[PDB]
């Protein structure tokens, strides 16, 4: 009974999330395709994107639950074919700012697809169906990073074309969309449900400010002519890393009552403790596998956050929570962004810069590792 | 605002050498990818070199490759650029210009559309 919507979830996010033109999205707009000038592309299109997922952030959390999560993932997928029609035939500045915002339309709905599966599964199947759906959308991201990189360099397509397959792809995974069964008809109160909330939108405020700098750092710390390929070749094992780490929470067997906590303490120290090590360390190979490791163990936690988070649900309001945290993300990331980066703050450089991050998210292992009083 | 001054140019014979120099100001000068352009008697501005903010790449105009070898130096902010056997098709005015954006080089930025902020040139005349 809990096959059915799962497998045809999981194609849609795998289908979805396979898009081989995303790593060479810069190199498409300032290239000949276009002709954006860095300038233009780093002030005024790039910034849309973090407003209108901001914005359209609160319709989808407001309002996901009540029209039943099909209606979103619709949405999503329609959104999805026409940031990439206005990417493929789109020229000028301000069609490149529709075409965010129509993905910022996209990524703001992704709270659907991950609260969708837990209004039509039986609950003892909340721990397996968790690990599949992670699982696939990292797998799909790897194995795109992987085709694009084959490709353009074994055997010299355009990127153009790799927008023509990531187009199509969207498309394939929009056609599966229209088949997923209908589901039928202040909750933070719940310790665990708040706690694994306050990771959540912690945490993942820090993960996506490392991914815009992980490369700067490594260019920074081993400066190389080939490190193009390097950097490709690691980002995609990374993925594939997390990948492993999400399916197998969802395998294998271990009662999550009171492994709860644990996991997140221990594995709070080791997101820390990577950073640390691509920071200080002066070799670039243990960068890499810092870095490994440091995707792998977030990963691993955003799925038992998931699978916890709805556990512990008295109501059926998954749209709510998960939307709530992720917008509350995005919230801490824009702000920190500021202070940090943006020479309007303190403007420091990537030398220093993972030491911020290393100690963010040190503080963040503080608070559960202090949860013990006796 | 950041502001580039060349100093350099002149009156060489051909088959010298020159080395131009031009000291930036009012920039983080060790993120930021430089480049010289040029603008000969009759034409329009072109790439030249490119140096990546590491140091490390060196992009070439097809013409110039095996005679100019662009420099720079963190310590002073100063960006050099060394011709050797000059011809009389080297005449122009040499502009050092700054990527618009810190890391142009590690994001993939392309170089012909990643520099901005031109100098105030300076005059190389290599008569024969
Ligand atoms: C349509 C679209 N796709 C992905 C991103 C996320 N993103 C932020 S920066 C950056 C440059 C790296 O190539 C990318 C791809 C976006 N903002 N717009
Ligand atoms: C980019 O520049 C090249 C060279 O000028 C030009 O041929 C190409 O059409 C341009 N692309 C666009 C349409 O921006």
């Amino acid at each position: 009974s809990w096959i059915y919507p799962t497998v045809i979830l999981c194609l849609f996010g795998f289908f979805s999330m396979m898009r081989p033109s995303e790593p060479f999205l810069i190199p498409y707009l300032s290239g000949p395709d276009k002709n954006l000038t860095s300038a233009e592309i780093t002030n005024e299109i790039f910034p849309v994107w973090t407003y209108s997922y901001l914005v359209l952030l609160l319709p989808v959390f407001v309002l996901t639950d009540y029209v039943r999560y099909k209606p979103v993932i619709i949405l999503q997928g329609i959104s999805f074919i026409i940031t990439w029609l206005l990417l493929l035939f789109g020229q000028g500045v301000k069609t490149m700012q529709v075409v965010e915002f129509f993905y910022g339309m996209v990524t703001a709905a992704e709270v659907a697809y991950y609260a969708y599966i837990y209004s039509v599964v039986s609950p003892e199947h909340y721990q397996r169906v968790s690990g599949y759906c992670r699982s696939v959308t990292l797998a799909a991201y790897t194995a795109g990073s992987v085709l694009a990189q084959l490709l353009v360099s074994l055997a010299n397509m355009s990127y153009f074309y790799l927008n023509v397959i990531s187009l199509a792809s969207v498309s394939v995974a929009f056609l599966f969309s229209l088949f997923l069964p209908m589901p039928k008809k202040e909750c933070y109160s719940s310790k665990r449900l708040f706690y694994w909330s306050l990771w959540w939108a912690f945490a993942t405020a820090g993960f996506n400010q490392v991914l815009n700098y992980v490369q700067i750092l490594w260019d920074y710390k081993a400066p190389s002519q080939d490190s193009s390929i390097y950097n490709g070749a690691v980002e995609a094992i990374a993925t594939f890393g997390g990948a492993v780490a999400a399916f197998a929470v969802g395998y294998v067997k271990v009662n999550w009552d009171l492994l709860g906590e644990l996991a997140l303490v221990v594995f709070s120290v080791v997101n820390a403790g990577s950073l640390f090590l691509m920071h200080y360390t002066a070799n670039i190979w243990a960068c890499y596998a810092g870095y490994l490791i440091f995707k792998s163990s977030y990963m691993l936690l955003i799925t038992i956050a998931v699978f916890q988070i709805a556990v512990n649900l008295n109501v059926e309001r998954y749209a709510l929570v998960f939307g709530i945290n992720t917008f509350i993300a995005l919230v801490i990331q824009t702000i920190m962004t500021v202070i940090v980066v943006d020479q309007r703050g303190l403007n420091l450089p990537v030398s220093i810069q993972f030491l911020v991050y290393g100690s963010y998210f040190a503080v963040i292992a503080g608070i559960f590792l202090m949860r013990s009083m006796y | 605002q950041v502001q580039l001054v060349e100093s350099g140019g002149g009156l060489v014979q051909a088959g010298d050498s020159l080395r131009l120099s031009c000291a930036a100001s009012g920039l983080t000068f060790s993120r930021y990818d430089m480049a010289w352009f040029r603008q000969a008697p009759g034409k329009e501005r072109e790439f030249v070199a490119a140096i990546t903010w590491t140091g490390s790449i060196t992009d070439y105009a097809d013409s110039v490759k095996g005679r100019f070898t662009i420099s720079r130096d963190n310590a002073k902010n100063t960006i050099y650029l060394q011709m050797n056997s000059l011809k009389p098709e080297d005449t122009a005015v040499y502009y050092c210009a700054a990527a618009q954006v810190p890391y142009g080089s590690t994001l993939k930025f392309n170089l012909r559309t990643l520099f901005g902020s031109w100098g105030q040139g300076t005059q190389v005349t290599v008569s024969s």
